[PDB]
């Protein structure tokens, strides 16, 4: 049992993207489907479900008339068309079936079985931008130095210390979305305070949506 | 409308009983659902219809129904069942048919001693002061439960403008690590004194100190 | 001495509704107390319930047995599914406990056939049930076959009972409905439940000698 969705990522506000979520190995034609989204930290808020039989189709209010539920029994696919998208649509967007159809006369309910790994979809007004890497010097015998890569957008960027060889001591932080719209994160390795003036330190930010790398040295001050 | 209502954290030792509760206006009439969700995992049903476990999940899990109040109860707890635990409902009874979920109930395996949060911080450095930006780093490592409170103070005023801290992640060594960030302009940095980063773990509260005439 | 039902009236307590509680072998009249669903948490029609009032009236033995077991006697069936908001307990949702509401296991609805043989001393007081749908989507839901039908007989009674798919008035948050029936079994005969679907088998019966 198993549900493959794809479909997502970066959309600008206004616009749209088109899910699917397919199935192998059992009958999607008898399963009735459902999406369910999760905003980058917060919980799991349910968008939409339908029928087996393309029948009944239910939506969230905060969804109402800008997503269209549809599924193709014919190919195994959920499909989740997504219109005038919004800065609080980004989130992680699964799909799943329920255990048993819902009996609706009856009151009947069941839970959601089996989901989908995952497709992330982000709503942002923010051009793809190359990150600004600044040097965080050694504050004047384990030394605390690092870089701060500010100002990138979108996910991820890598950080490596001198190449791959300093790889003791190495941290680095997950990355915070700031009210611009741009990511900054950190990442700081500490080394003995004796070789401060002696090896160098240098940290390789790379950040593939932008093909943009920067190897920066980070010295002490005078 | 209908609003499920359910505690944020619990918080249970190595193998004891955790109870999840959540509450609503008869839940128990509708049936309440559970799902566990593991940190970077898709959810997993653990209990449907109230007390019905699926297949492949263990008798640890149950679940009971006290009027308007459901209950997720797992025992022989482990550091595998450290994960956030969701329950879901279907309503019929306050307009079209729509689901709901409730907050979700984060729980705690407590299976680490506890660890004092290595604190660091930085001033922003002449380079980003060139750049006519200014923004103040304070990294929080090595500390343990993953739960710590950061707040930030201009002279000795408390700053909440321009803050902005990461959730606490999981490092290699199964501590936890968090960073938080207090974005200025260049005016404002050297318009005050000092700045101080009050990282607040376990009662035992950290501060650092940066200043521009340094 | 008489018969006190506490809050439930003759339907409530001989069904098992879920709000009767708390052993009577003999009693000369009963003590019905009125409620607002007429004994049946489930919207239905109690089929001859003066008939069976009158008959429970004035009774001088009363065993109540487990004419079919519940973990035993629906194998190709699923007897744990037939609860209802409309029938709750303690918050949840719940059932009469003198009655199971069989629902397809899988996806079919086999067809059913169970006897039983009064081996007792005395009449044997049956209870069943059919219930009817308000969609056909929700026959399916249930019982998988749309032609279903039900017969119940024994040497004195013989009836086939067919869905009456049917939206009715939404009473006590359902529009399907579930008729009551109930029959009296010598103390050597046979009674035969037949099913392909939408019969809410009996799963407590009463072993009785009445007066006059």
């Amino acid at each position: 049992v198993q549900l493959v969705e794809s479909g997502g990522g970066l959309i600008q506000p206004g616009g749209s993207l088109r899910l699917s979520c397919e199935a192998s190995a059992f009958t999607f034609s008898s399963y009735e489907m459902n999406w369910v989204r999760q905003a980058p930290g917060k919980g799991l808020e349910w968008v939409s479900y339908i029928t087996s039989s393309g029948s009944r189709i239910y939506y969230a209010d905060s969804v109402k008339g800008r997503f269209t539920i549809s599924r193709d029994n014919a190919k195994n696919s959920l499909y989740l068309q997504m219109n005038s998208l919004r800065v609080e649509d980004t989130a992680v967007y699964y799909c799943a079936r329920l255990l048993d159809s819902i009996v609706w006369g009856e009151g009947w309910y069941y839970g959601m079985d089996v989901w989908g790994q995952g497709t992330t979809v982000t709503v942002s007004g923010a051009s793809t931008k190359g990150p600004s890497v600044f040097p965080l010097a050694p504050s004047s015998g384990t030394a605390a130095l690092g870089c701060l890569v500010k100002d990138y957008f979108p996910e991820p960027v890598t950080v490596s210390w001198n190449s791959g060889a300093l790889t003791s001591g190495v941290h680095t932080f997950p990355a915070v979305l700031q009210s611009s719209g741009l990511y900054s994160l950190s990442s700081v390795v500490t080394v003995p305070s004796s070789s401060l003036g002696t090896q160098t330190y240098i940290c390789n930010v790379n950040h593939k949506p932008s093909n943009t790398k920067v190897d920066k040295r980070v010295e002490p001050k005078s | 409308s209908y609003e499920l209502t359910q505690s944020p954290s619990v918080s249970v030792a190595p193998g004891r009983t955790a109870r999840i509760t959540c509450g609503g206006n008869d839940i128990g009439l509708k049936g309440v659902h559970w799902y566990q969700q593991k940190p970077g995992q898709a959810p997993v049903l653990v209990l449907y219809d109230n007390n019905h476990r699926p297949s492949g999940i263990p008798e640890r899990f149950s679940g009971s129904i006290s009027g308007d109040t459901a209950t997720l109860t797992v025992t022989r707890v482990e550091a595998d069942d450290g994960a956030d635990y969701f329950c879901q409902v279907w309503d019929t009874s306050s307009g079209p048919p729509h689901v709901i979920f409730g907050g979700g109930t984060k729980l705690t395996v407590l299976s680490q001693p506890k660890g004092a949060p290595s604190v660091t911080l930085f001033p922003p450095s002449s380079e980003e002061l060139q750049a006519n930006k200014a923004t103040l780093v304070c990294l929080i490592s090595d500390f343990y439960p993953g739960a710590v409170t950061v707040a930030w103070k201009a002279d000795s005023s408390p700053v909440k403008a321009g803050v902005e801290t990461t959730t606490p992640s999981k490092q290699s060594n199964n501590k936890y690590a968090a960073s938080s960030y207090l974005s200025l302009t260049p005016e404002q940095w050297k318009s005050h004194r000092s700045y101080s980063c009050q990282v607040t773990h376990e009662g035992s509260t950290v501060e650092k100190t940066v200043a521009p005439t340094e | 001495a008489p018969l006190h039902l506490g809050k439930c009236n003759i339907a409530g307590w001989i069904l098992g509704n879920p709000e009767c509680e708390s052993t009577a072998s003999s009693w000369s009249y009963i003590v019905e107390t009125p409620s607002s669903d007429n004994g049946t948490c489930y919207p239905g029609d109690f089929i001859d319930y003066e008939e069976l009032r009158e008959q429970l009236s004035s009774v001088s033995s009363f065993e109540r047995f487990e004419i079919f077991p519940k973990t035993s006697s629906w194998p190709n069936h699923d007897s744990d599914k037939g609860v209802t908001a409309a029938c709750p307990h303690a918050g949840a949702k719940s059932f009469y406990k003198n009655l199971i509401w069989l629902v397809k296991k899988g996806n079919s609805y086999p067809k059913l056939s169970k006897s039983y043989i009064n081996d007792k001393g005395k009449e044997v007081l049956v209870l069943w049930g059919i219930h009817h749908p308000s969609t056909s989507a929700d026959q399916q839901s249930l019982y998988q076959n749309a032609d279903a039908y039900v017969f119940v007989g024994s040497s004195r009674y013989s009836k086939t009972f067919k869905p009456e798919i049917a939206i009715r008035p939404k009473v006590r948050d359902r529009e399907g409905r579930m008729n009551y029936y109930w029959t009296l079994v010598e103390p050597g005969d046979k009674i035969t439940f037949e099913a392909t679907g939408n019969l809410v088998v009996p799963r407590y019966a009463f072993a009785m000698e009445r007066n006059a």
